[PDB]
This record gives structure tokens, sequence and C-alpha cells, in this order.
């Protein structure tokens, strides 16, 4: 009858201004009528909630560039609560520096003139240009049915070009920051080799 | 001599020194992060924590602060080398890069104060646990710095060397 204790089970920036977590409902227990997060930061005894449970979606918090410092670490709980009673999840300790995970790159396109001409562009609301956040790129591509696939790092580059039969290539792009992770592939682009 | 070159220069040691201290700090690993809230000596400076208080400092405050931090880690750095003797491989390479770094960061300021780290004691303490804790709180302390100066070079660069491009 009662919850339920939860987890904290990832936090994500997607650009270091803001960021978010994430919690489950818990090893089995009651069904949680209400859940809260509070938290506080390093070189601060001011205890905070969550700002904004919305957003995130399901079972979130997140903090938004008006609540999201660089450099300081959060210490972080939910709790989970009943009629019946409440659990508290075990402390995390999060630094937004070490959880950025851009999202991926957008509008991959393929053209075809002796080589391929990759393009793309950032993930909206980063920062580039002012030097704020780094982006590095990397391509994947594959004929259409080939055991593995063919990587090229391209750096701080927004284009690429490769030398090659007359052969359909799937390709993909990702980028990561200066340090941090990686994004997931972007969706698929196609192109026809001619001959 | 160029403003340019100098900063190409930089920003190439920072994003080094931080992927070291990262790794160090790493490896050394192998719950201590409770200790180390509020352990760095740097603590006391006023850094900006936001791009959005990062624009909103000029060039001149903001070199004064990078080359203070840098001046600051120097000690820490050679003592943490000096007691010490992979892990001892990484820190006589970070002491010199840092060494690098502040030279570049001397000549940028010609061109266009600083808080003592007092941690020695604890780093050369009788029971392990207490010395484990000075050791993991230097560490994470150095990562957290490392990537707090690269992140500033990064941008001061795109700022004055490519007006925000």
């Amino acid at each position: 009858l009662p919850p339920g204790k939860p987890e904290i089970f990832k936090c994500r920036s997607p650009n270091k201004e803001t960021f978010t977590c994430w919690w489950r409902p818990g090893t089995d227990g009651g069904l949680p009528t209400n859940y809260s997060l509070t938290y506080h930061r390093e070189g601060e005894t001011l205890m905070h909630e969550c700002p904004d449970y919305i957003t995130g979606g399901p079972n979130s918090c997140h903090f938004g560039k008006q609540y999201t410092s660089m450099w300081r670490t959060y210490i972080m709980m939910v709790n989970a609560t009943n009629q019946m009673g409440s659990s508290f999840s075990d402390e995390l300790y999060v630094d937004v520096t070490y959880i950025v995970q851009p999202d991926p790159p957008l509008e991959l396109a393929v053209e075809v003139k002796p080589y391929l001409w990759i393009k793309w562009s950032p993930p909206t609301l980063i920062d580039l240009k002012t030097g704020w956040f780094t982006l590095l790129y990397e391509i994947r591509l594959k004929p259409e049915k080939a055991a593995e696939w063919e990587i090229h790092f391209a750096g701080q580059q927004t284009e690429f070009k490769i030398l090659s039969p007359g052969q359909k290539y799937l390709v993909q792009v990702r980028c990561k920051p200066d340090h941090g992770y990686w994004s997931a592939w972007s969706p698929a682009t196609f192109i026809q080799i001619p001959s | 001599v160029t403003l340019r070159d100098l900063f190409d220069r930089a920003v190439v040691l920072s994003h080094y020194i931080h992927n070291l201290s990262s790794e160090m700090f790493s490896e050394f690993d192998k719950g201590f992060i409770t200790k180390a809230i509020n352990s760095c000596h740097t603590s006391s400076l006023a850094t900006p924590e936001d791009k959005e208080q990062a624009q909103q400092m000029n060039q001149k405050d903001f070199l004064s602060l990078i080359v203070s931090i840098l001046r600051s880690w120097n000690e820490p750095l050679y003592h943490l080398v000096t007691e010490v003797r992979a892990i001892l491989s990484k820190a006589v390479e970070i002491e010199e890069q840092t060494k690098r770094l502040l030279e570049r960061m001397e000549l940028i300021v010609s061109q266009v104060i600083y808080p003592v780290w007092s941690g020695l004691p604890s780093l050369q303490m009788a029971d392990e646990e207490s010395r484990l804790s000075a050791y993991y709180n230097l560490l994470h302390c150095l990562r957290r710095d490392s990537h707090k100066i690269d992140n500033y070079l990064k941008l001061l660069k795109c700022r004055i060397i490519h007006n925000n491009n």
C-alpha cells in the first residue's frame, strides 16, 4: 500500500543551458498519488523544489536556464507519496558539466557532385557561435546489405566529402560535444550514385 | 606574437588538459562525492556560471580570472606530483601543460591576486580514509577547473578573434 522506493535514473543537458532528470516509480509498492523532487546546490543551504514538472513530461524534472548552473553539484531527491505512506529516492549527486548529450543534427542533405557532398545543421538551440558550446560531428554510411558501416569523423565541420560504385547509400550523422555524449544518429538519408 | 596564434594554442592546451584530468580522476575511482562538496580552493572566486554571465563579463576581467585560476593550480599540481612519488604519469603531464598555458595566457594579457591552496597536510594524512578523501577532492576539483578554463577560453577566442561566428 505505500510506494515504492523511487530512482532518479538519468539526467541530461542538451546544451549546457537547461537540463532534465527522470525517475521511475519504485520497486514494488503502492500506486503513488503524488511525486516530489527537491534538491540543493553546493555553496548553499537553501532547499529547492523542482521548478517544472511539465515540459519534460511523465516523472521528470526540467530545470530551465534560470535554474541551471555549470560547475556546481546538485544534490537531489524524489519523494513518492500515498494516503498510506511515502518513500525517498537515494540522493543523486549530479553536475551539469558531465551530463551533456545533444539532440541529433538537423537537415542532413546528400548531393552527388568526383564526389558526394554531405551537409547538415546543428541541433537547434545550441549556442555555437559564441564559443559556449563546441560540437563535433561524425558520419556513417552503408550500402544496403552491408555487414558493417563506414564511419568518417568530420570535426567541427558542417559538411564533408567521400570518394566511393553505382549504388544506394543509407547515410546518418551524429554529434557530440567537445566533452560529453554522442547524440543519437539522425534519421537516415538516401542517395543513389549513377555511373 | 599574434592574438590569433596564441588563442588557438591556449584552447588546444586547455582542451588537452581537461581530458587528462578527466581520465586521471576517472581511473583514480578504482561514497567520496559526499565530502567533495564545497571542497575546492577556487570556490572563493567570482567565476561566471552561465552563458548569460560569461557574456555579461568583459575581456579584461574574464582574462584576469583565467590567469588567477591557472596561477592557483601550480601549487597543488606540484605537491600532487611531489607527494605522489599511470596516475603518477598524468599528473607530471598536467603540471607542464598548465605551465605552458599560463605562459601563453600571460602573453595574451599584455597585448590586451589569486586564492591559495592549503590542502597539503590533508594529502599527507595518517588515516587512509582521510587521505583518499583529500586526493578525491583534489582530482574532482581539477577536472572541474580544467573544464571551466577550457570552456572559458573556447569562449573568449570566439568573442575576440572571431567576433562570435
